[PDB]
Formats: C-alpha cells, sequence, structure tokens
C-alpha cells in the first residue's frame, strides 16, 4: 500500500465483533493479503481482505 | 341565568353534555415514560451519516 488511512465507523466495546473500521487505501497492486494487529487492543475477525 | 360554562370557563375549556367533560384546557402539562425495548435500537452504520 501507499498513503492508507482508517477511520472508525463504529465502536462499541461489546463482547462480539462490535467495531467497524474502514481503511481507506490505495494499493499498487490488486490482490489479497493478511491483516493484523500486534497488541491485544483489539482481535479482528477475518484474517485477509 | 348567569352565562353557561361554556363561555365562561377558565384557560378555553370546551364544555359538553352527555358525559359531563371538559375539553382543551391548555394547562398543566403530561409527563411521559417509555420503556423502550432493545430491539429497536438499529446500529449506525445502518443509517446514513
Amino acid at each position: 500500500l501507499s498513503a492508507a488511512e482508517c477511520t472508525l465507523n463504529e465502536c462499541v466495546y461489546s463482547s462480539d465483533f462490535g467495531g467497524i473500521a474502514t481503511v481507506k487505501y490505495s494499493a499498487s497492486k490488486s490482490g489479497k493479503c493478511a491483516v493484523h494487529v500486534p497488541s491485544g487492543t483489539a482481535t479482528l475477525k477475518e484474517a485477509a481482505v | 341565568k348567569a352565562p353557561s360554562l361554556k363561555f365562561t370557563a377558565p384557560f378555553g375549556c370546551e364544555i359538553y353534555t352527555n358525559p359531563i367533560r371538559a375539553e382543551n384546557c391548555a394547562v398543566g402539562s403530561i409527563p411521559l415514560a417509555f420503556d423502550i425495548p432493545d430491539a429497536l435500537f438499529t446500529r449506525v452504520s445502518e443509517t446514513p451519516t
């Protein structure tokens, strides 16, 4: 990627996956790869987008 | 016969007959209690923003 920006649409600290973050990116190649959070701050739903 | 309560009533009431009742007396205020179930609360991202 290059020049990617993350905004939080929904944010509710519920027990399920209750938060929506829409990452506005600009990619050189169009292909799937993996997202991850290193901390224990958030737990992502899917492994790749 | 001093005139009826239809013409002399304070706050602009409207006295009627067959049940003895007054109408539309603009006085006081009605409080309200809403016990709303949790199903009606739609999430944020299902509405425009």
